[PDB]
Parts: C-alpha cells; structure tokens; sequence
C-alpha cells in the first residue's frame, strides 16, 4: 500500500512497486501527500496524474495507496460553500491556515466535523423497517430556503437497527445504523460518491416544464427546459454574465450551481464578491443568493487534473441535490478550457491525438458530461421527482463551427444560443444570432403552451416568419436602396426593427429589464404582431382600388401606436403590477384596432 | 420625355454593367484566388503534424523495442 | 438504468414503503377497501420477513416485482397520504378517502395532475406557517390557511369547490407580497374575510386567541 | 458449436485508456469477445483489437476504471463477435450492444452471423425498380426512393433531421397499386431525442414493422461503430433470408464517423485528412454497399443515411465521402426551417439518380416522370422571378412572371409544407401537383408532352 | 491586389466562402437590373 | 538549513541540444538545479525538467555549447530555485538570471521565495476596482484599465508598441477627483530597444523605482524561459511584503513561447497547434495570473505583457492562449501605423474585461459607460461603411453612411491620435468623445440613454 516514485515529468508521475493498484485510483505522492489519481499501470508500475505542483518531488518519494476513486462528500454544509475543483473549501483553508496562500498538500474535510447540525427523523421509520438506496430518512435545517434531506446512500439496503432521535448532530455521528446479511453499517450525514460515477435513478423523463429566464430573445424564441441541456458561446458583455446572474436570481429553479474550469482570475473574484451579495425574494423576503447556491471556483493558473476535475465535481453535486427532488440548474463558465484541459493531459501521456490535438475522445468526455442531466423520477420511497439542467459554455475562436468544441457540443446540446460577432459590435444586447440558433424542445413545451397561454404557439411561429423574411429582404435592400418594394415587404422591414430594437434588445442592468417574466414576453409579442397582421391586411385589402393604403399613410395616421409599442419594456415588472400591465397592453391593443379601423 | 428619361437609361446600363464587369473580372477571381490559397496552406500545415506524429509513433515504437 | 441487484432492492424499499404508508393513513385499519386493492404487498409486510427473504422472493418472482408498476401504486397512496396528513386538526370522511382514492387512481399520471399541484400549493402554504413569526402577514396566512384545510377537509381536494379555489389564489398572492406592503397585506385579508358568504369565516376553526389577534391586527393598522 | 471450456486469465500486463493488455493467452483471435469481472464482481465486455503473440490486447466497451492488474479476471469466448437474429426482433427495441432494452426478452435466435459479413457479389445485383413511397411529398413526386437505392439526408446541426427520420419511420412503406420493415440505427443519439424515437414508433402502432437500435451519446463509442452492422445484419437476414423489403435508416452518420476516429486513436494509428482515419472511405462503402436487390429472391435493402453537415459545408469528409458512393441526396436546408416550413427539404440541390427507374406506368402512374420534370422547372422560375421582383417590383412584372410567384407561393404551402402527421400516397402527392400545375394554361407547361396534359390536365 | 490577404485558417474559409456566395448573388441581382433597363432601353428605343 | 554536502556527477550520459542527460544521480529531485563547470571552468546553472530512476535531464540556461560528456562536473544544489529578494532591488538593472549587470553586487538575500509562485486562494483575492489613468485616449476612453489587471499589448513586427508600452510607463497614475514601481522583464529584446526603456526611465527619474531584467535578443534563449518568472517574484514581494504597487511590463511573451517551444522539441515532447508545447496553456497561465490585490495588504501588481504576433494574425496559439487568460487587450494594428497614426491602436479587436466596472459614477464620470459604447458601435459601422465604398464608390453612399465616414476619420484623427508626449485625462477623453458623438442628430445615438443625451449631448 506504500509504493515508491520512480519518475516525474512534469505534473505526471511514474510509481513503482504497486502490483495491487487499480486505475483511477486516489494516492498521496510524496512527503507533502499531494493528491493524485492513477492514469494507466504498466506491470507493477503506475502512472500517476497529480492534482497539485509536483517541484521538490524526488525519487523514491513515498506513494500511498487509497482504495477509492476521486470522490466528494456529499452532506449538510455545502451551501453557501465555494469549492476547489477537486472539493475542497476555500473559505475553511483561509481561516484555518489563516494565510492567503493554499498549502500543497492541504487536507482540509469538504464538510466541517464541528458544525452542529438540526436532524429531524422522518418520524415514521420504525427499527425493523426495510429501507433501498435513495430513501429519505431524515432533513437538516441547514437554512430558511433549502431543506437537506439525508438519503440512504446509493448501492446500500437493509433493515434499520438504530435511528437518531431528533437532535443536534455533527457529520461524524452516527444517524442511521442498517443490516443486511449480516453486515451492520453505520452512516453518518455524509455520503461519499465518486466524481466520474453517475448516480442512478429509476427513470429518466422527458422535460416537460420551461426553465424561464429574464431574456426575451431567448425564451419568445429558443426555450431551455427543465432538464434541458444546451450551450451559450462566450463573448464578454454579450449577456454571458447577465444570464449565469439572472438564471441564478430569478430562474425556475430551487439550486443553483455555478462551476468554473479555467476562470481568470479577477473574474473568479468577480463571482465571489457578487455570490454573498446578491440577493433574492422568495417569500416577501429578501434572502441571500448564497443560501440556494453552492459554486466550484478553479482559476486558468490551477493544475490541469484539477483543470479537468473541475466539471466532474460540479455535475456531482447536481446529481446529488437532484436525488431530493430540487429542480438543479447547472451554469459550466467555459467547457473549452475543460477540452483545453484534456489537449494538455493527452499530450503530457504521449498518446495519439485527433483533431487540431484534441483527443478523438473529446466528444465521448463531453458527451459523459451533457448526458448527466434531465427530469428523473428519484430512487427512494418518496417517489420524488427532481432535474438538473445543464447550460454549456464554449468559448468562439470564431464563428466557423469547424471548431473540435463547437462541433461536438451541437452534436449533444439540444439548445444553442449562439452569440453573433456582428451584433457585439454593435452593441446590440444580449446579442443572439437568432438565425444559426435552434432549441429541439418545441415539440415538448407545445403541451405547457397551449395548457397556459394558448397564444404563444402561434405568435412564436409568426415572428420566426418576419425574422427570417427580413434577413432575405436586408440583402437585397443593401444592394439597390430600396427602389422597388412591395407593400408589404415595406411593413415587414419595418416590424421586424422594431422587433429588433424593442423585444429581442434589453438593458439587463435596468429595473425594468433585469428580468421580465414570460407572461409579459408574451403580452409584448402579441401586440406587436397584432399590428404587423392588421398593418399587412390593411395595404393587401386596400390595394389595387382608389384609397390606397401605404406605410406612409400609416405611420403619419397612428405614429403614437409605433411609439407606444416601442414603449412597453418600460413598464417595470415588479415595482408595476401584473394586473396592471396586462391592463395596458390590452389597452394598447385596442388603440390599435381603433386607429386601424379609422384607417379603413 | 422619351429622349429625357432615355439618355439617363444609357447612363444608368453603363454604371450597372461596370459594376458587374468589376465583380466578374475584379472582386469574384480575387476571392477565388485566396479562397485556392487558403485551402492550399491548410493542407500543408496539415501535412507538418503528419509528418511530427508519425515520428512520434516511430520514436515510440523504438522506445518499446528498447524496454523487450 | 438500473443493475439487477439495484432493482430489486428497489422493489423491496417500496414494498415496506406501502405497508409503513398504510399503517400511517390508516392506523386503524377503517379504510377496508384501501386495504385490500395493495393487499399483494401487504402481504409480504405486517410479518418478520427480514429484508433478504424478501429480496429473495422478488428475484424467484413472487412478490410484486414489476417496479413501474409499483410505483405507479404506489404514488396514489403516498398523494392520498399528503391529502390526509397535510390538515392535521379538521378530519375528512372514510367515504371522501376512498371517493378520491378512486379517482387519484384512475387519473392517467398523477404526479402531472390538478391534484397534485393544489397538494403541492397547500404544503407551500403550510411549510411557511411553521416557521414564521406572528406579523400581520403571517397571522393573515394562518387565519385563510386553516380555513383552506378545513375546507380540503370537508369537500375533499379532487372537487373543484370555489371556495378553496379563490383561498388559493389568495393565499399565494399573500405569501409572495413584500413584507413591508402592511397596507396591501391588509387590504387582500380584508377583501377575502368581507367577501364570503359567512358572517364570520373564521369561526370555530380559529381559536379564540388567533381571533383576539386578528382583532387587534386589524385595529392596530387602521386605527391609528 | 465449439463445445470447448472457456478460459479465464488473471494475468494482465498492464492497462492504457480504453485498452487492457493480457499476457501469456493461449492461440488468441483477432476481433475475440472476452468478458471482464472486476474486484468488486462489475462485469464489462471487450474486443480484442490486438494480437502481438502470447500478448493479446483488449478494448472494453464500458470505462476501464477500477480494472486492476492483480485480480481482474478476462474470460475468452473463443469466438468473434455474431449476432442471434430472428424474425421475432421486429418489433422489438435494442441497445448498441443488441441486448433488448424494451423489458422484453433476450432473442431467441433462428441463426447466428457474423456482424462484419461480406459483400454481395456484384454478378448477382439486380438494378433497382419498383419505389418504396416515404409519404413525404417533398421526396415522393420530386426524388423518389427506388426499390434499391442509397440516398443520404444530408442536413445542417439543429435541423428537423430526426423527426424527418421519425416520420419516415410512421409512413413509409409499399406503393400498394405485409412484407415491408423498417431498421432504424441512431448512432450517439443523446436522452431526449433516443426517448422520441421510441415512444413515437410505439405510440401509432408502426413498431410491428420496426427494429430499433439505439446507441445513445453516453454508450461506449465502440457500441456505436457495430450499431450499423448489427442493423445492416439484422436487415440482410430479414430481406435475403425472408423474402421481404428492408428500409435501412442509419442517423446521424457524423457521429459514426467519429466514434471511428476514436477507434483509430486507440490503435496508434496516424491520422488521415482532417483527422480522420484514411480508411474511412472503404469502412462507410462496406456499410452503405450491403443494400440492394439480388437476383433469385423477392426482398430488397434501401438505406437512407442521415448526416450532420458540420459547418455547413458539404466539401466536409463526413458527407464529402458519403455522397461519392451514394446515388444523389434529399438535402434539409435551413431558410426553409427558419421560415417555418416542415419539412424543410429543398428540391433544388436535392437528386435521386434511380428515380427514372423508380416511377412510371407499372410501378407508381404513368405521369409521374411529367409531373416531377415540370415542378422541378416550375419552381426554379418561381424563385427566379422572385428574385426579379425584389429587383423591379411588382408593376414591373407580366402575367406569366405573376403565375410563377402564385405557384411558388402555392407551391410551398401545398406540396412541401406537410406536418408530421399527414401520410400523402405517392397518388394523391402527384393530385397535388396538378393542381398547381392548373394554375398555368397548358402552352407554359413545355416539358409535358401533349398526350398526358389531354388525360391528366383537366377536371 | 492578387488576394484578399486573410491569413490561412478554417475560419477563412468560412468567411471566403460566404463572401463569395455574397458577391456571386449580388453579381446575379445586378445583372437582373441591367437586363431590366436594357428590355426598358430597348422600348423606349422602339417608341 | 539544508546543511548536508552537495553530491557532484560527472556521470554525464549525454548532451542534446540545450538538455543535458545525466545518469547515476542519487535521488534526483524534480526541478531541481545543477550547476555546471565545464571542462575549462566556465559556470552555468540549469533546472532539472524530468527525473527517471537514476536518470535527471538537465535545462542549461545560459547554453550548452563546450559541454563534453566526461569531465563536465554537475552538482545538484538539493533545492528548487528559491531566488534571493529585496525590496532594494529597485534602482538595480539585471541580466536575465538575476546576477548584476550594473556593476553592484549580488542582490543580499533579504529573503528567498520560490519561483514557481506560490497559488493565492480565490476567497481572500480582492476584486480590482480603481482606474489607471494612462493618459492615452484609446485606454482611458475606451478600453479602461484597472489597477490590478492582465491587459496585453498585441502587436505584430515593426509597430511601436515599445514607445506605448514606456508612454504608459511614464504617464501611469490614478484617476483624480501616489506612483508604481516598474518590474520590467525583457525576453528576447534587441540592444536598440534595451537603451530605449533603460533611457527613458533615466531621463523621467524613474529609475528609483525601477527593476529591470534583461535577457537580450543575443543573450542565451533558455533562460528566458526563467526570467518571467524571476520578475514576478520580486513584483509580489514587492506587491504583497512591501505595500508597494507594481506595474509589470513583459516585453515578450513570444520569444518566452519560443524558448519553451525549443525545449519542448528538445526532449521530444507532443505538441499542438504550430508545434507548441501541448502545455503552453499552463506554463502562461502560471506567470500571467500573478497579479491582483489580496485582502490585507495594501499592494497590488498590475500588469501590460507584450506579445508580437507572428504573421500579424491574431489567431497564432500564443496570442490564442493569451486571450484565453488575460482580461482583454490593446490590440496594435498595422493599418493605423502606415497611415502615421500614434498610438496606431485598433478599438474593435480590443476589450478590457474590467471596464464595466472600473468606471461610472463615483470612479469617473456619470456618462463614461454610455460614451464608450456609442463610439464604439460608431467606429465598427464607419468601418463597414469603407468596406462598402471601396466598391460602390463615394458617389453611392446615403447621407448616414456620410456621417459615420466623417466620424471615422475625425474620430482617428482628434480621439486615438495623441502623440508619445501628451497625456490626456479620462475627463478630458471623454470631451473629446461627446465632440466626435456631436457629429451624429440626437436621433441616431442609439445606444445613449435619453437622459443621459439630454444632460451631456447639446452641450
């Protein structure tokens, strides 16, 4: 079990004398203990990837063998916590070795041992009950917002011996005694499961229900589900960072996990300065974000296993609040620096690489990673159900979709809002392309649509129509200035700005655009396309007779109804009532109809 | 307004059809041009990391023989 | 997506689950049909069987060891137990149980139902009133809550009663409403308890001393 | 049968990535089945790739994590890697590996083939005739599928590809002026799509005529390169064997061709043009080529490959590769998508090149070649004049250019637009296309010949 | 002068290939223009 | 104290390129340092790269060149290079190894610190805020810099990015409603350049508080790959012991690529794009994000890399990678310098990722935010209103094409030419943009807030 070192190149370390090693196991190298992972074995020699610096590493170092894979403690005290990539807390390292530096070769538990913590019972599990993996056997308090609710480890089942009364518990107590065949098992609060095991459920379910956001361009046009996996390129001011705070703020959704993979540094500050700060209502009250979110924060100046590791961890914390029927929605920072990650450690082995260097397995990596998620019926009694939803994060070198990342992720992803170059120069924001963009669960939020609204099917349809039709009228308008223009093709160029300007654009830094709920989307879009239906029929039905109806003639007639629809983003959700609004854009429309029929 | 709206015609033809003459003869044959020259490079820089790998599994290959 | 160990431990799990449910909807044993429509699981539960004899019985076949299935049956108890267990002080009719029971089961998916999300609605509701601090919001919330639970509890959950409707509609818009909107606060209580067809719809439900606290509530922001 | 005990080996010489390297094997094959079982009693199954003497070197299908040298143990088969087939498998639902994963039972087996097989014997192909109707109008009275043919659906990421495919599934089968089935292979399909597939094809009763593989975009990539050939195996039993007609659809082919790549990788192989293997020509011929008819026997395999463009860019290996050995291309554009047209096929760029075999009197009615020709010239005027009118308005057009725009118009709405629920016969499709056809007089339509405008033209 | 200059890349081609598709459409869309005036020149010529 | 005796080898397996292999070494620790005495004397130093069994391969800094492999002495200091550090050390000038070229002594080890960096943990890093105000417009306008970022300086061969990089020197300072030490490393730099920063710090009297390192383009290329490192360590003690604030100026980081690149080849490593370490990523990210404010000190290290791109793109691995890990750049172009523009800065390729927060009420002035985004947005629609004159001619624009030409050449000529001798203040900047935003009607400044047009735009 203490194997000796006999090579370092780099952060990859050749062992010897391991003839019992299995791959991807953990080990500690060296006096330090620096923690590293099993790649391949050769003999009775092992090649060991270390998740630390391996400087003043020497030969014949001491390597200690551990018999489980990389893993997480998995328990009450992850809340409000902000993890390494390979979990460890960065807030409890401080404090502890009170310095601002991180030790090589620190150990300190991913969940405190001296927190006391308020166990309930189910209050109904008897001693002599049999109980499977996935039961719910008691929750801890852990704050006002997220109830954590202690499950019977997965691949354990048995009869109950002891439970804890109602108390106060540390992590290292015992709770729940169980035998089966024999064998009793004492777990305490915290679980352990390894990072690259998927934990099982007992079925996976279609997504059903919208993850609604505070971006019109996104959801009038290429909705995210609860379960959902997509993907949103990088571009800084673009939106990348107004939608990871909004999604995290406002969304449908109880757990928010934001993991980074090779932040920059000052960014990373960025989000741990914001994290305790922001706040959010959830019952009249003002509450701090932090309290339903728990991030992994891992810097570009990091060790690439831990570079790698980083995802892993993240999307293990998902799986195992989704296990307590939390709807869990998963926000990656940048899924290219973990393909970076892997060009790098494919390299440090010597093995054959693919494209542009990357593994030929990089789509099976990424695919492991997206495929982790969606809307599941849980393991235990309870006959929970719970989600996690994945949002991907592939940094552009370009808009060619040649691109190793951009290629293997659209092969997964159902959902791609992909940001347009041209449209960040302009300013115009969030910027979406809107034409290279697809969402595939329209099919599935048909049934929610047409249960709740009823109207957006159809106005969703009617405005991908104008998008589109003004992108082929744009070409040939560039070309000879509108010279020659039918009618109506003058009202749909016309439309579809002041869809451009006033529906897909939004000041997400503004009250009254920080988020705007989809009853309201809705409301917007009705109009607008109210008026598109009544502008077109107006010109089509008076055409070719004596009162001839032109554009002209109807914006100098009902100017003040263009002005009024370009109007309705300020109507301020929130501070302004739902009742309200809906009032005002009834209103709106009948002003319309009114001027219209005038017209007429 | 036969003469006077027909002088301006053969002015309006000659501008058009010199702007098509340009896109046929100057802009289209320079984008081809580089569009065969971009294509060109990228094989070739495609044929470096052939010849790099190949010599990686070579050196490889002895690396092995040496450790039987 | 299971191992074949993994799924019959499952399958043994629900099975316990079933018979502890039915234990704790019905102590008593009043609900005879209840009963005896998950007899088939019953009877491998109310008995020393020990988990592995079970187990053992589901991998030969002989006890129910179809897991969809299962929990499809599941599920309709585990809802009917929340309707129950979810109003602990106003008691609903044996007949209203197995009347809803009925059409619990005979609803094609439950857990997507207008049934559950009024279940869901209610323990929002409920959840809240046991951690809160006695402010004129929260006194509000516990007065129209013991009325909807009352209610629930008499006309059952399945039934589609206007009062219970309007009370939770009412009641959600107050529990999202700021905390510092005293003014609103009072007008959506005011509004609900002036507009019912009951003098007084909160009597006998409310003990003397939450009505004394709505009194006072009620006199303390208007009075002034 | 072999009737000789198995042997079980606990000697490892060691283990990288995907690959575990055995030692001292006695008489090992190449492309030999083995089973692992780990410490902890998890079983995995593997390949042997290499066979470098007594040192044999297996790839397993699930992850290698936890595989130690010490304990693990690898028990040969002694054979390759042949697949039980049925009759009974139509019908029924299976993973990558074949195992069934609709909760019914392991095949009960009528015979047992080799996945990689052979080819057909070119002396003994017979061209194609008769079609096989899709029910999509846009495929049917345009580009035909002729009773034989490989025409690929080539289609940009985030297309309406696999409900395409899915519908196809729903309502294809014989013109019908019992013997028709359907083999369905995705190929790194991921949860979402691999649950529509097969909850669409059970819902309206089409799965007694399907055979459903699904190797999904978390299942060992290794399962997906002998996905296609358990597929294509289970199609040259049902059509050779049975006397019946076989619809091959392989989807998402790019993703195929990527799992090769990995395979090549794990070989050390040096990689080829844009990285991947330089024999990927000659592995997608020896799937695609295995279709067809054979003289002597009744059944027939028609394959509609379906790929993902990457980059949108048809010079790309993936469909560059596939569509110099396949007979034209159906095309899923994206204008169409965006504006909202389902499906979204283009018959311009599109090509079947046996549809003159495919139609005609005997086989589907007697103007349907007519029909098809002066659609086709139709609609490229239409868009022509469209494009005019941008340029010199409306006034500026005659009556015939305002016919072309009412036919382009109609055109699209009638004949392309479907919906996913609407099976159109290859009759009523070319109804429809009279119909627009009656919108010109009979002087425009120049590739009618006279004598099928005086039957088919009026009424 | 002989090139766009556009250093060798798969976005180049990319961006080539739709620059090209752009100028060939435009190169249709004029020479449409010019068979219009052409017809109208001709007319006029005639009256 | 490590008091235990050296081990000496000359046990020299071999030499091969700018690596030494040595065999028979005791223990050999990774990363270790060998002095070496060649066979007449001479010294050198190296860092140990790799270590295998009784094997170590040597990096020699300062050249291999005279080694045999017989009488060369190696001995291995048992240690890591921890380099001596002082907060003295400003007003010195030293070689690229740290040693004295300024004819004083060897720096007095106040302290040692490890070269590799010591990582900080994330939770106690302080969010950078305040603005540096440069005193060029295209930064102090545009794009902003905070003290404490990572913005590079991107330029291709012949471009005065020397004379911007010592303007921002020398003009460095806060935004006012008390200076920086200079840490600067040269890798790779031609004696004509290496007077030109050393002068100009003279000439300011900066040299107080300045610490130059230099590796100059004739000095050895593999200890460049050390200098960086070098540098930073002093920058963070004088950043984090000393309370001092630190502007860390490298004046290449290709020829530090390169100089990896040739030891990467050297001992035959993988590499990726261009034939870079497949490491590159790692060992820029480690000397680029050593920078920052940390909570409880007072200090900060701000720092401006230098990178010249290879065939004047941008997307070459080295500045690739560096975009991947820095917050932004300056991005100087090539177009601007043939037409005598100075600073010839491009604004649209270049972004400050902490610009949205450096500025705004309470740091500069209320309208900051809304006037750099319309000027911005201006200039990319100037550019492409070029882009369609330099076909369609002068003659065929429209009267707002007009007004976005008239800003685009105002805007260079009034806003980014400045001149290396004039520094402007962010206030001033501003002014300067309302002037050239004052070409444009109310009605096209789409991109301004009314109210903040109304307070600002008819002034």
């Amino acid at each position: 079990t203490f194997g000796y070192v006999h090579g370092v190149s780099g952060p990859v370390v050749t062992a010897c004398d391991m003839a019992g090693a299995a791959m991807y196991e953990l080990v500690r190298v060296g006096h330090s203990e620096l923690v590293g992972e099993i790649i391949r074995l050769e003999g009775d020699m092992a090649t060991i990837q270390v998740y630390e610096e391996t400087s003043g590493v020497s030969v014949g170092d001491p390597v200690l063998r551990t018999g489980k894979p990389l893993s997480v403690e998995l328990g009450p005290g992850i809340m409000g916590a902000i993890f390494d990539g390979i979990q460890r807390p960065l807030s409890d390292i401080s404090s502890q070795t009170q310095s601002i530096y991180i030790p090589r070769g620190v150990n300190v538990s991913a969940l405190s041992r001296d927190i006391k913590w308020e166990f309930i019972p189910s209050k109904n599990l008897r001693v002599g009950s049999h109980i499977t993996g996935g039961d719910i056997y008691g929750i801890v308090n852990e704050n006002s917002l997220i109830k954590h609710k202690i499950m019977l480890p997965p691949r354990s089942r048995g009869s109950v011996t002891y439970i804890a009364p109602p108390g106060n518990y540390d992590a290292s107590d015992v709770v729940l005694e169980l035998e089966f065949e024999g064998v009793k098992e004492k777990l305490s609060m915290v679980q352990v499961w390894p990072v690259r095991q998927v934990r099982p459920v007992t079925e996976k379910l279609p997504a059903n229900h919208p993850l609604l956001t505070g971006q019109r361009v996104l959801d009038a046009l290429f909705p995210c589900v609860q379960g959902g996996t997509t993907a949103i390129p990088g571009a800084f001011g673009c939106g990348k960072t107004v939608i990871s705070q909004s999604l995290s703020k406002y969304s449908n959704s109880d757990v928010i996990i934001y993991v980074g993979c090779g932040e920059r540094g000052n960014e990373m500050s960025e989000v741990l300065r914001d994290f305790p700060e922001l706040t959010m209502e959830v019952d009249g009250k003002v509450e701090s974000i932090m309290k339903r979110t728990a991030l992994v924060a891992n810097t570009s100046n990091m060790p690439v296993a831990a570079r790698e590791a980083s995802i892993y961890t993240g999307i293990t914390l998902s799986e195992y609040f989704r296990d307590m029927g939390y709807h869990v929605s998963m926000m990656a920072d940048s899924t290219s620096r973990w393909a970076e990650a892997l060009r790098e450690i494919s390299g440090r082995l010597a093995e054959m690489p693919a494209d542009s260097g990357y593994p030929a397995y990089l789509g099976a990596r990424l695919a492991s990673f997206y495929e982790r998620a969606g809307r599941v019926k849980c393991l235990g009694n309870p006959e929970r159900e719970g989600s996690v939803s994945i949002v991907g994060a592939v940094s552009p070198p370009g808009g060619d979709f040649s691109d190793p990342v951009t290629s293997a992720t659209l092969g997964i992803v159902q959902v791609f809002w992909g940001l347009d170059k041209k449209l960040a120069q302009r300013k115009h924001f969030p910027s979406v392309n809107w034409l290279i963009s697809y969402s595939k669960y329209m099919r599935a939020l048909d049934e929610y649509y047409d249960k709740h609204f009823t109207e957006f099917v159809p106005l969703r349809t009617k405005a991908k129509e104008i998008l589109q039709e003004e992108e082929d009228l744009a070409e040939i308008v560039q070309l000879v200035g509108k010279a020659s223009l039918a009618e109506t093709d003058k009202i749909t160029l016309e439309v579809a700005k002041l869809i451009k300007d006033d529906f897909l654009q939004q000041n997400g830094y503004t009250p009254y655009d920080r988020f705007c709920p989809f009853y309201k989307t809705v409301g917007m879009l009705s109009n607008m396309i109210s008026f598109y239906d009544m502008a077109r029929r107006a010109v089509e039905t008076t055409a070719q007779s004596d009162n001839k109806i032109t554009w002209s003639i109807i914006r100098e007639h009902m100017g003040e109804i263009l002005y009024k629809l370009s109007s309705m983003k300020f109507k301020d959700p929130v501070k302004d009532g739902e009742a309200k609004i809906k009032a005002d854009y009834a209103q709106l429309l009948e002003d319309m109809q009114n001027a219209f029929r005038s017209l007429e | 307004s036969l003469q006077t709206s027909f002088v301006t015609l053969d002015e309006a033809i000659k501008i058009t059809n010199r702007r098509v003459n340009a896109i046929e003869h100057v802009i289209i044959p320079r984008i081809e041009r580089t569009l065969a020259y971009i294509i060109t490079e990228l094989d070739e820089r495609e044929r470096e990391e052939f010849y790099r790998l190949k010599k990686i599994q070579e050196k490889k290959k002895i690396i092995k023989e040496k450790s039987e | 997506g299971l191992t074949s160990e993994q799924y019959h431990s499952q399958v043994v799990g629900k099975i316990g689950y079933i018979a502890r449910c039915m234990q704790t909807i019905d102590p008593e044993n009043n609900l005879k049909k209840i009963r005896e429509d998950y007899q088939d699981v019953l009877i491998w539960a109310e008995k020393n069987y020990r988990f592995e004899e079970i187990l053992e019985a589901s991998k030969s076949g002989k006890c129910p060891n179809d897991l969809d299935a299962l929990s499809r049956r599941s599920l309709i108890l585990q809802e009917l137990l929340r309707l129950v267990s979810s109003i602990s002080p106003f008691k609903m009719k044996l007949d209203l149980i197995e009347s809803q029971y009925e059409k619990m089961k005979q609803h094609v998916n439950l857990w997507k139902s207008d049934y559950h999300v009024k279940l869901n609605q209610l323990n929002q509701l409920t959840d809240y009133l046991k951690n809160a601090a006695p402010t004129p919001k929260n006194n509000f919330l516990r007065a129209m809550t013991s009325v909807l639970q009352m209610q629930i509890a008499q006309y059952g959950i399945t039934e589609d009663n206007e009062g219970i409707n309007q009370l939770f509609k009412l009641g959600l818009h107050l529990l999202a409403m700021a905390n510092e909107k005293i003014d609103e606060q009072y007008h959506l209580f005011k509004g609900y308890v002036k507009d019912q067809p009951e003098e007084s719809p909160f009597e006998g439900i409310l003990p003397a001393e939450d009505q004394k606290i709505l009194v006072k509530t009620m006199i303390d922001y208007a009075m002034p | 049968y072999l009737s000789q005990p198995r042997l079980t080996y606990k000697t490892v010489s060691g283990v990288n990535g995907p690959l575990v390297i055995l030692d001292h094997v006695k008489f090992p094959r190449y492309a030999e089945i083995v089973h692992l079982t780990l410490p902890d009693g998890t079983k995995r199954s593997g390949q042997v790739l290499e066979v470098s003497g007594s040192k044999a070197v297996v790839q397993v299908f699930e992850g290698t994590s936890g595989i130690d040298a010490k304990k693990t143990s690898c028990e040969f088969t002694g054979d390759i890697l042949r697949t039980p087939v049925s009759e009974d498998m139509l019908g029924r639902v299976f993973n990558g590996s074949g195992k069934p994963i609709d909760r019914g039972p392991v095949v009960l087996a009528e015979d047992f083939l080799d996945i990689m097989g052979q080819p057909i014997n070119p002396q003994c192909r017979i061209y194609p005739e008769e079609m096989i109707q899709t029910g999509i109008s846009a495929i049917d009275g345009m580009n035909s599928i002729a009773r034989g043919q490989k025409i690929p659906i080539f289609s940009a990421a985030g297309l309406p590809h696999n409900e395409i495919a899915a519908q196809i599934c729903r309502q294809a089968g014989l013109v019908k002026k019992e013997n028709f089935a359907i083999v369905f292979a995705a190929m790194g399909v991921n949860m979402e799509t691999a649950r529509f597939f097969k909850s669409d094809f059970e819902e309206n009763g089409s799965m007694d005529n399907v055979c459903l593989f699904l190797n999904l975009a978390n299942d060992p990539t290794i399962e997906r390169i002998i996905t296609p050939r358990l597929a294509l195996t289970t199609a040259e039993f049902l059509a050779y064997q049975c006397e019946k007609h076989v619809l091959v659809i392989l989807t998402d082919m790019s993703s195929y061709a990527e799992a090769l790549r990995e395979v090549s990788a794990a070989r050390e192989e040096v990689p080829g043009r844009r990285g991947f293997p330089g024999y990927m020509y000659t592995d997608l011929a020896t799937i695609y080529e295995r279709a067809g008819r054979v003289e002597g026997r009744n059944g027939s395999i028609t394959q509609i490959p379906i790929l993902t463009m990457p980059n949108d860019d048809i010079t790309h290996p993936i469909p560059d590769l596939t569509g110099y050995i396949t007979e034209g291309q159906i095309y899923v554009d994206r204008q169409l998508h965006n504006r909202q047209i389902y499906p979204p096929i283009n018959v311009l760029p599109s090509l079947s090149r046996l549809m003159k075999s495919a139609i005609g009197e005997g086989m589907t009615r007697k103007d349907h070649a007519d029909v098809s020709n002066q659609l086709y010239a139709c609609y490229a005027i239409g868009k022509d004049v469209q494009a005019m009118k941008a340029v010199v308005g409306e006034e500026a057009l005659t009556s015939d250019d305002l016919l072309y725009l009412e036919f382009l118009q109609k055109f699209e709405k009638n004949f392309i637009t479907q919906g996913p629920y609407e099976n159109r016969t290859v009759y009523e499709t070319l109804d429809i296309g009279w119909q627009l056809l009656r919108i010109f007089p009979k002087e425009m339509l120049k590739r009618i010949p006279q004598s099928t405008l005086s039957e088919f033209y009026p009424r | 002068k002989d090139r766009i200059e556009i250093f060798p890349s798969r976005m180049a081609q990319t961006i080539m290939k739709a620059r090209l598709k752009g100028a060939q459409t435009g190169r249709n869309l004029l020479k449409k223009k010019s068979d219009a005036l052409t017809l109208r020149f001709r007319q006029i010529l005639k009256k």
